[PDB]
């Protein structure tokens, strides 16, 4: 017996009010992740003269903030562009990775000192605890494994856990009732744990992408010398196994398709799907085409991959038929700004503008609206880009 | 920003719930209908089911159980809402009122988790310990019924089991145990917890069954002495009680799948089931007595009863009764019996309830082509499928109808002394009269002796003293009912003819020129008393009587022809009482005394249709509180009637209406005939309570339909419409509707029953060769349930399927429309199509056909094969513009009549919903809210003005004015977006901002411009601008218009103070209720005003009125703002009443 799945049967049982429910969920929103690329139109934002984002995403389904590689934050409501500035949290450089507890009642950050974790109370994004000493080096990466729990990597290849215990919020809240100014509750890592160190080079131990699988209560872990570390967060953090990207470079994102039940993973030109308990044959990997570039974020929207370029193009890939939406429909961000100083003079004497590589991009809650930002591709450029698409 | 109001025509009716306890009292058994946003309460009589109180809840209702805890003399009644209101409720009744009291309320709600994927689940336990809650998968709630958790506090206890299917509480445990079906990657199994309160957790049931039917749900606890459960499936239904399992599998229940069930007996020794069709089971549990004493499950066993309408939820009731509560259709009542019919049915039908919902289509007609408006909506599904065509006015039902054109008056008579009832009817003509006599239903022209039949009779009627009276142009004749024999006669002194003529039991008065004659009735004898002359020539007179007397009447009420004024005159003296000028250059037709609600009232017609009416004091003839309402444009005839017992007046004319009082105050409403020139009340051994209705060519009878403002008549279809329109170039609708055949042995399909489209006078099938291009030859598999779509032409005044047209297999017909286009004279019915298929999410193959109605037959004009399903058409500057999957395009009509491409739009997900106005178009899509396109007929193209960057889901959209837009979208919310012409920059301009946003709490399933309501034209002072009809899954009825600025900032203001004054059960806040709300986002009421809870306002005593009134601004039209009254918001709601 066939499956009930066209959306004139939806629409007509919907017009009876026939159980027209939640076993068209899927059906609903898929259909809205293949036609959505095709409507989007951009909307760039006047940030003014900051760096580039770095990181973003949707507190709610109107409101972003942006972390920055010049370590000032802020929230762009996209509706008005209106800019407002958060404070940056110091312990007791910029803001590389952002992240949202499952039940977004906390937002972590990378902090003032790169190598210190940062975390705020979700929606009013009051400051709740000061940065830490478990990584010796930059916070690279931020992964929520419960609501109390997050999961931190870092540069230096160790991966520092904390938990956001109840203690802490009632001291941060306690604080911030007795003294006006605000003052921050104390953390320390409930488990520093190093990943395992592979064949590939011995100095670029860097962990730069996180993310965590709520069904198997599992944490992916990425590096930039190309190993995927995978680890159980139960209760605690305790390896399960490691295994080689089959792009072993610039692998600076990594996302979790919990309707997949798999890993999507960039590099310097493909993004590839792992499951990790399969073995490495079973991680099939597409090509951006925007090659030298790099990609440089990614998401999923049923099942599709939104795929953010160095070549600031965002380009929307279909699992389900393997290739890309369309000759790819691609939106390309636009010119963003860029600052003269006189290092654009020294490298870049003749350029006036960059395809705004895409550091950052993300859904809103509905999925009809996909912030996007970024900034030019080299590292030696300064020169923000931000545009909702919608 | 934008001003908007949004009312409820009609409310919901489909039932969505029902269960049967004893709420109102102990030995009440009630039977509760929960219907949309509509709670109902019923008392189940011998005679029948009894409604004794509603309610409309701010909240759509999806949970509703009954339950007894300990101590209590009758149920509590728990109800949980979509939004997840929580709260218990007590019937409470003191004299007549009667309130719904919430014990305890508050909303259960979680901040996040995923909304659990098989609808909201509520359950309470047997010794009413505990109410179990499965609002989101993962998660069960648990309210401990501690009298002291009057909040509605919930913890929940994780479980393992993610997806629960249904839910149950076992009878006679110590512990009060959960009894669930879940499914997991092994299927689905039923388990067990004994819930810990104290624990807040599952300690171990006492006993778990892995692997059930992997269909099962509805689970029956089964109470003592048996214990255990039963599991329902779609094949078998299986009991367990520890260790012991039973299992049947009824090749009859496998037919279709049980929905729901109801305990007959107590002791659970018997169950209704109703399956999908409404074939009605009774499901015995047969006791075996063990050798122990103790009572036991023997086996199982399935009888078939019959059929009844389709269940949404089942109701044993008492002395053999049950009550099926539908959703798709009407509800009924339905007495068993021991012994079956020559049928083989155990199942006689008692007793039927009205049901709308679910309104997939309508469109507002005049039939009449008077311009009042009627709507014939698309109502009910499968076989319960029915047109209903609605109406502001009282329906009648036609009896009889005789061609007797001319007629001049209409009364009854009692020729026989013995009968109380009529057994004669007397019409008039000019220069004749004719009788015709009744004999049960037949009707018979007959010559009533004592009666002039070479004269035109101006009044006859029944008299004192066993006698019948006529009156003529040459006399007054007193003629005894037996044997019809003249036995007194009254001529004018000069011999001038009678020109009108009125006439009571024991009086006559007669308008002859400028004079008046008053006579007394006596045996067998007519007598002078008295006589008048006055200033003018009389144009109407009466002397109905009033109050208790029997038969006299203290007063003569007349009108003239030069000063157009209406006189009370003192009987017998004819002294001038009271003088009323009604004005204008008209003379009155008709005047009249009667009485509503024991007070006495003056009614005076002019021959402009005009009305005046005005309260009547007898004992001084005095006339107070004078009004006036148009109620047509020709000649009105005024005339008393009964109905139920009740008196009431009837304005005949071209736009016929029945004036009766409420709340002291005369109430207005049309009557659905074509034209009336004369009636009068017949209460006939064959037409009782029945009224006598003549116009121009012929005599109806028939019976008066209660007094109520909206009436429907039903036509059942037997198969779901889907979308109407209406033709007035040929009188017909337009109606696509479906029946179900199943795939069967047939290789084709088989109907569950004959249907409209099979019953009709003519019909044909689809002969199109565009979509011939492929098949598979083997796809047919048996079984399927197939929903085979037609046409249906459908004649406006008998209702006849004069036509049905089959479209192609699997080809829903999705959208119709009648209009002119091009420069062609023609109108045509225009259809837009889908194949549908099981498997594809989006149609890829659809067509628009055009076809016209003409001498009796429909015919295909023309077709256009499309890339998509065709979810709207609107006629757009007399090209065609049509919505096609994720694209608009517009069909410009060629000189060839047939559609051609123009140009298209694109930039939609799903573009569902079109709708026009000028040269702007109005475009709903699936996700993306509405967009604004302009037509540029110097490009040949359209340009998208400005679109709503918000997401919506839409349901429908509608054009207000040029620049407001209307929204609806499946959260049941509605919105508007607008253009802002105030706009700076073209990134501005490019977006419409949101301007008004609003809860509805209804799916709504469609939008039509027009009115039900007659048009005053000539009073411009309506509050409301255009007129926006819609219609909702549960059968409610809306409209939705604009307002100006002033209007809408004085009527969003008077909604939130209504919002904090109106106390809702559950204890919702209203501003909670209505405000935007979806998954993502809740947003305060903004840009509507909430019409029920401004027509509540009429629902709610001046003290409230006075809360709400107080520091209110209110721009009277000079515009000045002034605090309002209560009763400048009375006359603005009124209003706004009059608008639907």
């Amino acid at each position: 017996p066939p499956v009930k799945r066209s959306l004139v049967y939806y629409l007509k049982n919907r017009e009876v009010r026939l159980q027209n429910e939640t076993s068209y969920s899927r059906v609903l929103h898929g259909y809205a992740a293949q036609q959505l690329p095709s409507l989007l139109k951009e909307r760039e934002f006047h940030l003014g003269t900051l760096n580039k984002v770095f990181a973003s995403q949707w507190l709610n389904h109107r409101q972003v903030v942006c972390g920055t590689k010049c370590n000032t934050l802020f929230v762009v409501d996209v509706q008005t562009s209106q800019i407002t500035k958060i404070p940056i949290l110091k312990d007791r450089c910029g803001i590389h990775a952002i992240e949202l507890n499952p039940s977004r009642t906390l937002l972590a950050t990378g902090g003032d000192n790169p190598n210190s974790l940062a975390i705020y109370r979700l929606p009013t994004l009051d400051p709740v605890c000061v940065g830490d000493d478990g990584h010796k080096d930059w916070i690279f990466s931020i992964a929520w494994i419960s609501d109390t729990m997050a999961v931190s990597g870092s540069r230096d290849g160790s991966m520092g856990l904390w938990e956001v215990t109840d203690d802490v919020l009632t001291k941060s809240d306690a604080r911030h009732n007795v003294s006006r100014v605000p003052v921050y509750a104390h953390i320390t890592h409930k488990a520093l744990k190093d990943i395992p160190k592979e064949d590939t080079n011995p100095d670029n131990c860097k962990v730069r992408a996180l993310a965590f699988n709520n069904k198997n209560k599992e944490l992916g872990a990425v590096s930039l010398d190309g190993y995927f570390h995978l680890w159980k967060a139960e209760n605690t953090l305790s390896k399960l196994l490691s295994t080689k990207l089959p792009y072993c470079r610039e692998n600076v994102c990594l996302a979790y398709g919990s309707e997949w039940s798999v890993y999507a993973v960039g590099s310097q030109a493909h993004v590839s799907f792992l499951d990790p308990r399969q073995p490495s044959y079973n991680v099939k990997s597409v090509c951006s085409r925007e090659r030298g570039s790099g990609i440089r974020s990614v998401s999923f929207y049923e099942h599709i991959i939104t795929v953010g370029t160095g070549q600031g193009s965002l380009l929307f890939y279909d699992i389900r038929a393997q290739r890309f939406l369309e000759e790819n429909l691609k939106l390309t961000t636009g010119k963003g700004w860029l600052n003269h100083d006189e290092t654009w003079r020294n490298y870049f004497s003749d350029i006036d503008f960059f395809p705004n590589a895409v550091y950052t991009h993300c859904y809103d809650s509905s999925g009809t609206k996909l912030f996007v930002a970024g900034g030019p591709l080299p590292s030696g450029l300064h020169g923000n880009y931000a545009g909702l698409w919608s | 920003m934008s001003y908007n109001y949004v009312v409820t025509a009609q409310k919901p009716t489909a039932v969505n719930g029902c269960v049967t306890g004893h709420f109102t009292s102990a030995e009440d058994l009630n039977l509760l209908i929960a219907k949309n946003t509509r709670l109902e309460i019923y008392v189940v009589t011998a005679e029948g089911l009894r409604p004794v109180k509603e309610v409309g809840m701010y909240g759509k209702i999806a949970v509703m159980e009954l339950f007894r805890p300990k101590g209590e003399s009758k149920d509590l009644l728990f109800i949980l809402t979509a939004k997840y209101n929580a709260c218990i409720l007590e019937y409470k009744q003191s004299g007549e009122s009667i309130d719904i009291i919430t014990r305890a309320h508050g909303n259960v709600q979680d901040r996040i988790g995923r909304p659990s994927e098989t609808g909201i689940i509520g359950i309470i336990d047997p010794e009413c310990r505990m109410i179990g809650l499965r609002l989101y998968d993962g998660l069960f709630k648990v309210i401990p019924l501690d009298r002291d958790n009057k909040e509605l506090k919930a913890f929940n206890i994780r479980l393992e089991e993610l997806h629960v299917i249904d839910v149950k509480f076992l009878y006679g445990c110590q512990a009060p145990t959960i009894c669930f079906v879940y499914q997991d990657p092994q299927g689905r199994h039923v388990k067990t917890y004994e819930v810990s309160l104290r624990e807040k957790e599952f300690n171990k049931g006492p006993w778990k069954q892995e692997n059930v039917e992997a269909e099962a749900s509805m689970v029956i606890a089964v109470p003592e002495p048996f214990g255990g459960a039963i599991i329902i499936g779609q094949e078998s239904i299986t009991y367990h009680n520890g260790d012991k399992y039973l299992a049947i599998a009824p090749p009859i229940i496998k037919q279709s799948t049980i929905v729901c069930h109801n305990r007959v007996d107590p002791n659970g020794s018997r169950y209704l089931l109703g399956d999908m069709e409404g074939r009605l089971f009774m499901l015995l549990l047969e006791k075996e007595e063990q050798m122990d004493g103790t009572v036991t499950l023997k086996d199982l066993r399935v009888e078939l009863l019959g059929e009844t309408s389709i269940a949404e939820c089942l109701t044993y009731l008492d002395n053999g009764v049950v009550f099926v509560g539908s959703r798709l259709g009407d509800s009924q009542l339905v007495k068993l019996n021991v012994d079956s019919n020559e049928q083989g049915s155990y199942v006689v039908a008692m007793e039927t309830f009205t049901n709308l919902g679910p309104i997939v289509d309508m469109c507002v007609v005049d039939l009449e082509r008077q311009g009042q408006g009627q709507l014939v909506t698309c109502s009910g599904a499968f076989k319960e499928g029915s047109l209903r065509i609605i109406r502001n006015g009282i329906g009648i039902h036609e009896h009889a109808s005789i061609d007797l054109p001319g007629i001049k008056g209409l009364w009854p008579l009692r020729s026989d002394p013995n009968r109380e009832t009529d057994d004669t009817l007397v019409l008039s003509f000019v220069g004749q009269t004719r009788v015709l006599m009744l004999n049960g239903e037949e009707v018979e022209e007959t010559e009533l002796m004592g009666f002039v039949d070479d004269q035109q009779t101006f009044f006859c009627g029944n008299v004192a003293h066993q006698q019948l009276i006529q009156i003529t142009s040459a006399s007054v004749r007193l003629v005894s009912q037996e044997p019809k024999a003249l036995v007194s006669e009254w001529k004018e002194p000069q011999a001038k003819n009678i020109s009108v003529a009125s006439c009571n039991s024991s009086q006559v008065v007669v308008a002859v020129g400028r004079a008046l004659y008053y006579l007394q009735i006596h045996p067998q004898e007519l007598r002078q008393i008295s006589h008048t002359e006055m200033e003018h020539e009389v144009a109407c007179l009466d002397i109905t009587p009033l109050g208790d007397s029997n038969g006299l009447s203290p007063l003569c009420a007349i009108g003239l022809w030069t000063d157009i004024s209406a006189r009370i005159l003192k009987l017998p003296s004819f002294e001038l009482l009271h003088k009323e000028m009604l004005g204008g250059e008209i003379i009155p037709r008709s005047i009249l005394m009667t009485t509503f609600e024991s007070s006495h009232y003056l009614l005076c017609a002019l021959g402009d249709g005009a009305l005046f009416y005005f309260g009547l004091n007898i004992e001084t003839g005095l006339l107070s509180d004078r009004k006036k309402v148009t109620l047509g444009t020709q000649p009105t005839v005024l005339r008393t009637f009964r109905s139920l017992s009740t008196t009431n007046v009837f304005a005949c004319s071209d736009r016929p209406t029945v004036i009766y009082s409420s709340n002291h105050k005369l109430v207005f409403s049309n009557v659905n005939l074509k034209e009336v020139n004369y009636m009068c009340p017949l209460n006939s051994d064959g037409y009782p309570d029945s009224l006598a209705l003549a116009n121009n060519s012929t005599l109806t009878i028939g019976t008066i339909d209660e007094i109520q403002k909206l009436h429907i008549r039903t036509v059942p279809l037997y198969e779901s419409p889907r979308k109407i329109c209406y033709q007035e170039v040929s009188q017909c609708f337009g109606v696509l509707s479906s029946r179900i055949e199943v795939q069967d042995t047939s290789g084709g399909t088989t109907a569950l029953r004959p249907s409209a489209s099979t019953q009709a006078l003519s019909s044909s099938v689809s002969s199109s060769k565009l979509f011939s291009s492929s098949t598979a030859p083997h796809e047919t598999s048996f079984g399927e349930e197939v929903e085979v779509h037609n046409l249906l032409i459908i004649d406006q005044h008998t209702f006849e399927v004069l036509h049905a047209h089959q479209f192609l297999q699997n080809e829903y017909a999705l959208s119709l429309v009648s209009c002119k286009l091009g420069k062609d004279p023609n109108t045509y019915f225009i259809v837009g199509t889908a194949m549908v298929y099981p498997e594809e999410a989006e149609p890829k193959q659809g067509r628009i056909v055009v076809f016209q109605y003409s001498d009796g037959k429909l015919q295909t004009v023309a077709e256009k094969e499309v890339k998509g399903a065709v979810y709207s058409m609107v006629e757009f500057n007399g090209k065609l513009l049509a919505s096609i999957n994720s694209t608009v395009r517009l069909y410009e009509w060629t000189t060839e009549k047939e559609l051609r491409t123009e140009c298209n739009h694109y930039n939609n997900i799903m573009a569902l919903y079109l709708k026009t106005k000028g040269d702007f178009i109005l475009v709903g899509d699936l996700m993306r809210s509405v967009l604004l396109l302009a037509y540029k007929p110097m490009e040949g193209n359209f340009e998208e003005i400005a679109r709503d960057f918000n997401p919506n889901w839409m349901s429908a959209v509608e054009i207000l004015d040029d620049d407001n837009f209307l929204g609806a979208e499946n959260a049941f919310n509605l919105f508007v977006c607008q253009k802002d012409s105030a706009a700076t920059t073209d990134e501005e301009r490019q977006h419409l901002q949101e301007v008004g946003l609003f809860h509805l709490g209804e799916f709504v399933n469609v939008f039509c411009h027009g009115s039900l309501v007659m048009q005053n034209l000539g009073e411009t002072s309506t509050p409301t601008q255009g007129s926006v009809l819609f219609g909702t899954v549960n059968g409610m009825i809306g409209l939705v218009t604009s307002l100006s600025e002033s209007w809408y900032n004085l009527l969003l203001d008077m909604q939130n103070r209504l919002n904090k004054v109106i106390k809702s059960v559950g204890k919702i806040e209203h501003s909670f209720w209505r405000s935007f709300h979806t998954e993502r986002k809740t947003e305060p009421a903004t840009g509507f005003i909430d019409g029920d809870l401004i027509e509540s306002f009429l629902d709610i005593s001046r003290p409230k009125m006075q809360e709400v009134v107080a520091n209110l601004q209110y721009d009277d039209g000079s515009g000045m703002k002034r605090e309002a009254t209560a009763d400048d918001l009375i006359k603005v709601v009124e209003e706004l009443t009059r608008i639907h």
